C-alpha cells in the first residue's frame, strides 16, 4: 500500500492479521516482528480552494483549505515552494478550514465571495482581502402598539423587471459519424 | 379490501339552506425539504488512490473528471440559492416589541427563547432534536471517516441555522406586528385584533363576530398551537420527509464509497496487487478495466444527485411561494395553505427544511334552514345585497354567509331589479322601510 | 443584469463542446484515430482495440443526452412559470403576493428576449407613513358602531375613518359605518358621535 505508518491504539484478537474499514479497505496491519497494532491511514489530505477577485483588479489571493485544523497544514508543506499560504501570517480557522492571506474583520457587510458557515470574504481597503461575517440586513423596531396604526399618505409607482428563460437551443446529433469518423 | 372512508350522504333539496352558527380555529401543519447536503469528489484518489501510474493512465480520460466537479459545484450553488428564495424575503430584521400582549392571543411557542443558548423556539428546538442529521461538515480531528477517506465530502451550508433562525424570527415579528404590509413595501403597525379582524372580513365574515368573539378565538388558537406541539413531539413519523432526504443522501454516499470494493472482472480491486502480480503488458487493460467502471459508479452517482436536486428545487419553489402567498399575504386559492379557510401562517426553521403553522377557520355547528331567492314586497323582487334570505318559519330573515346572524329584511341590505313574476321561487315577504 | 439566459446559452456551448474535445482520449487504445489503428493491426487485434474506442465515444454520447434531458426538463419547468405569468400577470391583475413583483399588482409588459421573455411589472408601493390613533368600535347611542370599509382614525381632538392604503378622512355617518349590538362586549370601543344625515 501507500500512507503514513501510524501509531495505533485499537485492540485485535490474539490471532487477528488485518484491519478493514468498511469498503474492505486495509485499516490496520499485524506488525510482523512485533505482536502490535498497526494502523494505515491515507496520509491526510483535502481539497485547496483559492478565493480571488477579478484579474481585472489585483492578483493576491487567499487559499481556502476544507477541513483541517490549520495545526497540520503546517505540517504538511510542499517541503515535505510557495510557503507564505501554509506559514501563519494571517490564520483564521472557520468550520469550512482556515483560509491563509486573508485578514478576519469585526465588521460585518454584505456577502460578496461565499466561503461558507457565515463567513465570506471581500476586496477592500492600503489594499488587502478582508474575511468578515455575514450581514442580515438594516436592523429593524417596528413601534407595535394597541391603539396605533400607521396609513400611508403618498404612493409611488414602481416597475421592475423578471428575466425568465423559456427555450434552449436545438441540438442533433450523428451517431454513425461522430461515434465512428468516415 | 380497502376502505375510501365514512360513505355519507347529505340532504339535498331544493327549498332549504345549512348554515353554521359556530366556529373552530384549527392550526395545521405542512413540511417541506428546501435544501439537501453538498457533497464534493474528487475522481484522482477515489479511483486512482496512492497510484502515480493510475493518475497519468486517467490522464488519457481526463475531461471526464471536470463534468463531475461542474455539476456537483452547480448542485451545491443551486443549494445555497435555495436557502436564500426561501428564506430571505425580508429586507430588514424586524424585533418583537420588549412586552408582549398581543390582544390574548400568545404566541409564546412560536417565539424565540431567551433563556437557550441558541435563540430558537421551543417548536423549533423540538424540530430540531426530533430529526437526526449526520455530520455537517464538521471539522475532522464514524462512517464519515470512512467517505471523507476517500475524497468524498461535504460542504457545510453557507447559512448558519441561527441566522436562519433570525431571518425566521424577523418574518414572525414582521407579520405579527405589521401585518402583510411589511411584505408590499414598509412596515406599518396595527393591533393585532384589528389585523385578525381584517383577516376575518378577507375570508366573507363580518369583523363584529371577531371584536365580540376575541377570548372563545385566543383561547382557540393557544390550545391548537400547545396541540400542535404536542402531536408533532409524540408522534415520531410526523416529519418523515425531511428524513428522507439525509437517509438517501448518505445511502447514495454508502453505496458509492463501497463499490470501490467491485473487482468488474479484473484480478484484484486493488491496484498494487495487480502491479506487483501481474506484468504491465495486460496490466494496463486491467487497471483500464477498473477505471472505466470506477467512472461509470461516478457518472451514475451524479446523475441520481442530479435528478435529486432538480426535485429538491421544485420542492424549494413550492416552500418559497407557499411563504409568499401564506406568511406574507393572505390567500384564497383553497387548501394552498392548510384545510379551511386561511387566516394567517407562521415559518418555523428545521433541518434542511421548513415548516408552516397553517391557522385556518373551519364552521363548527349547522343548522337547517328554509330559503327563497327573491321576495316580492310590492311587485317587485328584492335580492339580497351581501346573504342569504333563511327563515327559521314566517320569520324570514337575511344572514351573512359564513355565520349565523339574522336580521331585519330592510331596503339597506335588500336591492331591487323587476317585477316578481319572473324568479321561480320568489316568496311573498314584508321588506321594511326606515 | 440579464444573465440568466447567457448561462443557458454558455452551459449549451459547454456541453457542446465537450463533446468535440472528448474524440481526443485514447480511451485505453493505441491511439484516437482510427485509420492508424486499422492500419497497423491485424484484423483480430483491431476488433480488440476499436471497440474500446467504440464503447467510450458511446458512453460519452449517454452522458451528453442525459444531461441534455434533465437541462430541457429545467427549462420547461421554467417556461411553464412563464406561461403561468402571461396568463395571469399580463392578461389579469393578479391578488398573489410577490408573484408579480414587489408590491399591489397593477399591470405587467412583456417583452421578447433571445431564448426568454421579460416581464415589466407595474406595482403600487405606500411611501410617507403617519402614525394615528384607532379604536375598533365607536359607541354612540349604546350601539357600537363598526366600520363598513376602512379604520377609524383620530387626529389627536377628532374622529374619522378612513380607507386601509391611502389617508383619505371623512366624517363619520351613519352611511359608512354599521351598527351591530351594544357597547359593552367589544374591547376598546370609544366614545364619539355618529352623524345623521
Ligand atoms: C524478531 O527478533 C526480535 C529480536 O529479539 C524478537 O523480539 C521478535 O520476536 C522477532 N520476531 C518474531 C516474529 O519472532
Ligand atoms: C483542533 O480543533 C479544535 C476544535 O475542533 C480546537 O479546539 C483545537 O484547539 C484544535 N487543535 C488541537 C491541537 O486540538
Ligand atoms: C394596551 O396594553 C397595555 C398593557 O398591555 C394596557 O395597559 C392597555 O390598557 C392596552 N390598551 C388598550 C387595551 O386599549
Ligand atoms: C407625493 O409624493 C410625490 C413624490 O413622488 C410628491 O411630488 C407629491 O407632492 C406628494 N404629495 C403629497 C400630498 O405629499
Ligand atoms: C361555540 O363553540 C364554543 C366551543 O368552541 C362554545 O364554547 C360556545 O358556547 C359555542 N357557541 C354557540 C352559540 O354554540
Ligand atoms: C403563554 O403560553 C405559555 C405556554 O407555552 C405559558 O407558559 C404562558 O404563561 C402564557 N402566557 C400568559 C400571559 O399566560
Ligand atoms: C337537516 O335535516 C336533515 C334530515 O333530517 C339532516 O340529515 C341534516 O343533518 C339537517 N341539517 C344539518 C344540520 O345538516
Ligand atoms: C324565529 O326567530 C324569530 C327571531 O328570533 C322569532 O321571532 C320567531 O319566534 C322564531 N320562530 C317562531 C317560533 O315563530
Ligand atoms: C323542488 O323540486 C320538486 C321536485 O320536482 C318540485 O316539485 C318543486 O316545485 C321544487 N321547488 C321549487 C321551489 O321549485
Ligand atoms: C303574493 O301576493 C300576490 C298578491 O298579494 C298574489 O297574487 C300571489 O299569488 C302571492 N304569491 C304567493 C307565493 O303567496
Ligand atoms: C410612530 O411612533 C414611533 C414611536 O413613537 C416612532 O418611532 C415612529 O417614527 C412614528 N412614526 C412616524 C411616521 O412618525
Ligand atoms: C384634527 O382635525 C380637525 C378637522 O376637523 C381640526 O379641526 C383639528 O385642528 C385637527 N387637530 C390636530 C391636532 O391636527
Ligand atoms: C362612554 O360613555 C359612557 C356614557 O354612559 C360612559 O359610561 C363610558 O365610561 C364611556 N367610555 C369611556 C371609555 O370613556
Amino acid at each position: 500500500g501507500t500512507g503514513v505508518l501510524t501509531e495505533s491504539n485499537k485492540k485485535f484478537l490474539p490471532f487477528q492479521q488485518f484491519g478493514r474499514d468498511i469498503a474492505d479497505t486495509t485499516d490496520a496491519v499485524r506488525d510482523p516482528q512485533t505482536l502490535e497494532i498497526l494502523d494505515i491511514t491515507p496520509c491526510s489530505f483535502g481539497g485547496v480552494s483559492v478565493i480571488t477577485p477579478g484579474t481585472n483588479t489585483s492578483n493576491q489571493v487567499a487559499v481556502l483549505y476544507q477541513g483541517v485544523n490549520c495545526t497540520e497544514v503546517p505540517v504538511a508543506i510542499h517541503a515535505d515552494t510557495w510557503r507564505v499560504y501554509s506559514t501563519g501570517s494571517n490564520v483564521f480557522q472557520t468550520r469550512a478550514g482556515c483560509l491563509i492571506g486573508a485578514e478576519y474583520v469585526n465588521n460585518s457587510y454584505e456577502c460578496d465571495i461565499p466561503i461558507g458557515a457565515g463567513i465570506c470574504a471581500s476586496y477592500q481597503t492600503s489594499q488587502s482581502i478582508i474575511a468578515y461575517t455575514m450581514s442580515l440586513g438594516a436592523e429593524n423596531s417596528v413601534a407595535y402598539s394597541n391603539n396605533s396604526i400607521a396609513i400611508p399618505t403618498n404612493f409611488t409607482i414602481s416597475v421592475t423587471t423578471e428575466i425568465l428563460p423559456v427555450s434552449m437551443t436545438k441540438t442533433s446529433v450523428d451517431c454513425t459519424m461522430y461515434i465512428c469518423g468516415d | 379490501t380497502m376502505s375510501l372512508g365514512a360513505e355519507n350522504s347529505v340532504a339535498y333539496s331544493n327549498n332549504s339552506i345549512a348554515i353554521p352558527t359556530n366556529f373552530t380555529i384549527s392550526v395545521t401543519t405542512e413540511i417541506l425539504p428546501v435544501s439537501m447536503t453538498k457533497t464534493s469528489v474528487d475522481c484522482t484518489m477515489y479511483i486512482c488512490g496512492d497510484s502515480t501510474e493510475c493518475s497519468n493512465l486517467l490522464l488519457q480520460y481526463g475531461s471526464f473528471c471536470t463534468q463531475l466537479k461542474r455539476a456537483l459545484t452547480g448542485i451545491a450553488v443551486e443549494q445555497d440559492k435555495n436557502t436564500q428564495e426561501v428564506f430571505a424575503q425580508v429586507k430588514q430584521i424586524y424585533k418583537t416589541p420588549p412586552i408582549k400582549y398581543f390582544g390574548g392571543f400568545n404566541f409564546s411557542q412560536i417565539l424565540p427563547d431567551p433563556s437557550k443558548p441558541s435563540k430558537r423556539s421551543p417548536i423549533e428546538d423540538l424540530l430540531f432534536n426530533k430529526v437526526t442529521l449526520a455530520d455537517a461538515g464538521f471539522i475532522k480531528q464514524d462512517l464519515i471517516c470512512a467517505q471523507k477517506f476517500k475524497g468524498l465530502t461535504v460542504l457545510p451550508p453557507l447559512l448558519t441555522d441561527e441566522m436562519i433562525a433570525q431571518y425566521t424570527s424577523a418574518l414572525l415579528a414582521g407579520t405579527i406586528t405589521s401585518g402583510w404590509t411589511f411584505g408590499a413595501g414598509p412596515a406599518l403597525q396595527i393591533p393585532f385584533p384589528m389585523q385578525m379582524a381584517y383577516r376575518f372580513n378577507g375570508i366573507g365574515v363580518t369583523q363584529n363576530v371577531l371584536y365580540e368573539n376575541q377570548k372563545l378565538i385566543a383561547n382557540q388558537f393557544n390550545s391548537a398551537i400547545g396541540k400542535i406541539q404536542d402531536s408533532l413531539s409524540s408522534t415520531p413519523s410526523a416529519l418523515g420527509k425531511l428524513q428522507d432526504v439525509v437517509n438517501h443522501n448518505a445511502q447514495a454516499l454508502n453505496t458509492l464509497v463501497k463499490q470501490l470494493s467491485s473487482k468488474f472482472g479484473a484480478i484484484s480491486s486493488v491496484l498494487n496487487d495487480i502491479f506487483s502480480r501481474l506484468d504491465p503488458p495486460e496490466a494496463e487493460v486491467q487497471i483500464d478495466r477498473l477505471i472505466t467502471g470506477r467512472l461509470q459508479s461516478l457518472q451514475t452517482y451524479v446523475t441520481q444527485q442530479l435528478i435529486r436536486a432538480a426535485e429538491i428545487r421544485a420542492s424549494a419553489n413550492l416552500a418559497a411561494t407557499k411563504m409568499s402567498e401564506c406568511v406574507l399575504g393572505q390567500s384564497k386559492r383553497v387548501d394552498f395553505c392548510g384545510k379551511g379557510y386561511h387566516l394567517m401562517s407562521f415559518p418555523q426553521s428545521a433541518p434542511h427544511g421548513v415548516v408552516f403553522l397553517h391557522v385556518t377557520y373551519v364552521p363548527a355547528q349547522e343548522k337547517n334552514f328554509t330559503t327563497a331567492p327573491a321576495i316580492c314586497h310590492d311587485g317587485k323582487a328584492h335580492f339580497p345585497r351581501e346573504g342569504v334570505f333563511v327563515s327559521n318559519g314566517t320569520h324570514w330573515f337575511v344572514t351573512q354567509r359564513n355565520f349565523y346572524e339574522p336580521q331585519i329584511i330592510t331596503t339597506d341590505n335588500t336591492f331591487v331589479s323587476g317585477n316578481c313574476d319572473v324568479v321561480i321561487g320568489i316568496v311573498n315577504n314584508t321588506v321594511y322601510d326606515p
